[PDB]
């Protein structure tokens, strides 16, 4: 008569007891989860999460200029979207990015990004490489005496290091951002009714003496 | 070895023109094959587009049989469109 | 489910009229140059607001519960033939 | 560069490094490709496991508190014990569960170790030897270098 | 770029990306910092996981 | 680990070379057109025998 | 279509796919068939399971 | 890991795939519509797969 109580119980823990750690397993598979957005291409095949950048600048420019595909489909998304996801300043779009809950990115250029990465509340980061390759630089009207000059001095300052000094001084070291598994958190309840367990046997253990 | 883009269309009109020439009274239905046969000849920036496609277009729309010479003269200044789309 | 028939859509002109055969060769251009597909994708899918889940059942778990209590009912009708 | 200077070419295409000394006698296009002077050496073989790998599932916090717990049950037992025995009982079942989920998703990490990670530390080892070409950008980079690191380098 | 064009000003030093149209008016020096156009959203917070 | 300094290739012309701006001027369009880019994909990666 | 444009058959009745190119030299009458290009592969093996 | 394993994999499923891994050689006829599809063909994807 037990017996079979005690069989169906067992089975019916045993079943339980294997589905709560297939589903934990479950969990700790979406903590592992990877790649939200992995790339440029990726904010051009969802439309989920908006994307914008500056009103003016180098950036828009190069989107709408810009005759291969993502880029395209990217730039023809961000001119009819509505609300307007352009911005007027980097400061603009990146507090859009904080208040957006994550709904919102944005094109900016490596520099700021790494800059405000870098800056606190730190609640920001850069995702995934370039979209292309380019480079700062001084500008000088044409013709001028002084372009030659000041492209030989750009380069001394470049071999001599002057420049990533310079990057390293602005960027990093002012940055007040600073430079796997196994959840205690978690563990901590079940140690938490444990204790409360073992109050209670004591409890008992002085009731009965 | 550039195709520039007026030598191509002023190409692409004569080779047409001097094509559907060698058909008389089928003039008309023939437009298709020497416009084909012009781009061929010519070269195109884009192989749907073809060398001249307004032109083209110009003259499927005109063309009636033994009209050919003055259909011609009025379309082969039509401006071509774009010529990568 | 599938498709009853198989049928399409078409551009109409009067016959004889001067933009029939311009309007094909149009179409055709559109067809193979991907115009078509691209404006299909743009008004039908791109806007589509319709669009794996790590989440708690109640249920896969009840029909355990319900061959549990079948087994105490069971269990229940031993005790009964033994006393 | 002398084929340029000497008029033996008209013109440059290769991987030519922008200098300041070759900007002084010749003229650059604006850059064509970005690089820079790194580090190549033979990939290792996977660094194993190891024992370590088997206390990365569960984090060692975890592993006091369970002997703490467990030495805290193993005194309350030394002093009604059904709910002990119970309840322990549970919570090592909780605590294996969770192990195995875990160890589930952490599988292994088979990431191999890395000899060198910056160039700095190549300075301060005499065990890897190091070079660069018999000449080029990047011997007389390291020859012109008045950073104290490559200046060590290259001495 | 104008203020330099209509000679208000001798020389431009700022983050001014190299661009084709604006290397047909002026003069770019060779490039002193690189960059590129990189896509940027906010940092998820696995932290106060709870009970 | 990362790279020593920051530097790039280049296409050299005789001082006062009439080819040089041109040169110059495609180097440029090709860079925005993302020929570049896409060439370096060709010759590295695109054939790369390594997984 | 050679045999078509230069009549050496008054039809054509067979898969023929219908292209601008095509439709430019001869008439095409409405598909009797909807196709398109498509990508065929070697179905996987079920199962080896063994001991 | 294993069970995970088995269906988790997804061998294809459109030609961008294709066009994405140098794995799995493809091909078309000699000739015929398909190849000249490929060939005049200005779209990203159908065009890198024709190079
Ligand atoms: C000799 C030095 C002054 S330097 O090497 O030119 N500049 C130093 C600085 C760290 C730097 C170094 C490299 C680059 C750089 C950036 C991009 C590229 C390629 C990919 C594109 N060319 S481009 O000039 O930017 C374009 C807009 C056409 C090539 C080089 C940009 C800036
Ligand atoms: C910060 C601004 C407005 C500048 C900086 N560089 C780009 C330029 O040279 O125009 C602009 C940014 C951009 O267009 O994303
Ligand atoms: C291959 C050689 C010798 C060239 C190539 N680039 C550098 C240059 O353009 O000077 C040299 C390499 C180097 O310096 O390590
Ligand atoms: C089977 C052949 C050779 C024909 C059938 N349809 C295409 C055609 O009409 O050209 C050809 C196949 C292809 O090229 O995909």
């Amino acid at each position: 008569s037990a017996r079979i109580v005690a069989g169906v119980w067992w089975f019916f823990t045993l079943i339980i007891i294997s589905s709560y750690t297939a589903n934990l397993a479950a969990f700790l598979g979406v903590e592992r989860m990877v790649s939200p957005i992995e790339s440029a291409e990726d904010l051009s095949k969802q439309t989920e999460i908006a994307y914008g950048t500056l009103d003016s600048g180098s950036t828009k420019e190069f989107f709408r200029r810009s005759k291969i595909a993502v880029f395209d489909k990217m730039w023809t998304y961000m001119r009819s979207a509505e609300p307007s996801v352009f911005v007027r300043t980097t400061a603009e779009g990146v507090a859009r990015v904080r208040k957006s809950k994550g709904k919102y990115a944005y094109l900016l250029e490596s520099t700021m990004n790494e800059y405000i990465e870098q800056r606190k509340p730190c609640d920001t980061m850069k995702v995934g490489g370039n979209l292309d390759s380019k480079g700062y630089g001084i500008a000088t009207p044409k013709g001028s005496s002084l372009g030659t000059p000041v492209n030989l001095a750009v380069l001394k300052l470049s071999e001599q290091g002057v420049l990533d000094k310079l990057k390293n001084k602005w960027w990093y070291d002012k940055g007040e951002c600073g430079a796997s598994a196994l959840s205690l958190s978690n563990v901590a309840g079940v140690f938490y009714i444990l204790v409360g367990g073992l109050g209670l046997a004591m409890l008992v253990a002085l009731i009965e003496f | 070895g550039p195709a520039d883009c007026c030598r191509m269309k002023e190409c692409c009109t004569d080779r047409v023109n001097e094509c559907l020439q060698r058909y008389s009274g089928r003039e008309d239905k023939f437009v298709s094959f020497c416009y084909q046969e012009a781009t061929v000849t010519c070269g195109s920036f884009n192989e749907i587009v073809g060398c001249c496609y307004g032109y083209q277009m110009c003259m499927i729309r005109v063309v009636k049989p033994n009209s050919l010479s003055g259909a011609h003269e009025a379309c082969k200044t039509v401006s071509c469109g774009n010529p990568c789309a | 489910g599938g498709n009853l028939d198989s049928k399409g859509y078409g551009i109409a002109t009067p016959k004889g009229s001067s933009l029939g055969t311009p309007v094909n060769l149009a179409v055709l251009k559109l067809s193979e140059q991907g115009v078509l597909d691209k404006l299909k994708n743009k008004w039908w899918y791109d806007k589509g607001e319709c669009g794996k889940t790590s989440a708690l059942s109640l249920s896969n778990v009840a029909g355990v519960f319900y061959i549990l209590v079948g087994g105490l009912g069971l269990a229940m009708l031993v005790a009964l033939i033994e006393f | 560069v002398g084929e340029l200077v000497y008029g033996k070419a008209d013109i440059a295409i290769a991987p030519l490094t922008i200098t300041l000394v070759r900007e002084e006698v010749i003229d650059f296009s604006k850059p064509f490709m970005s690089l820079g002077i790194s580090i190549m050496i033979k990939k290792p073989q996977k660094s194993k496991p190891g024992v370590f790998s088997f206390l990365d599932p569960l984090a060692y916090e975890i592993w006091m508190a369970i002997v703490f717990a467990y030495i805290l049950v193993s005194v309350v037992l030394f002093l009604s014990a059904r709910i002990v025995a119970g309840v322990w009982w549970f919570f090592t079942l909780i605590i294996i569960s969770s192990y195995t989920a875990n160890l589930a998703a952490f599988l292994g990490v088979e990431r191999m170790v890395s000899p060198i990670e910056s160039a700095e530390d190549l300075s301060k080892q005499t065990e890897i030897a190091y070079g660069t070409l018999d000449s080029g950008s990047t011997k007389e980079f390291f020859r012109r270098s008045k950073i104290a690191v490559f200046d060590k380098m290259w001495t």
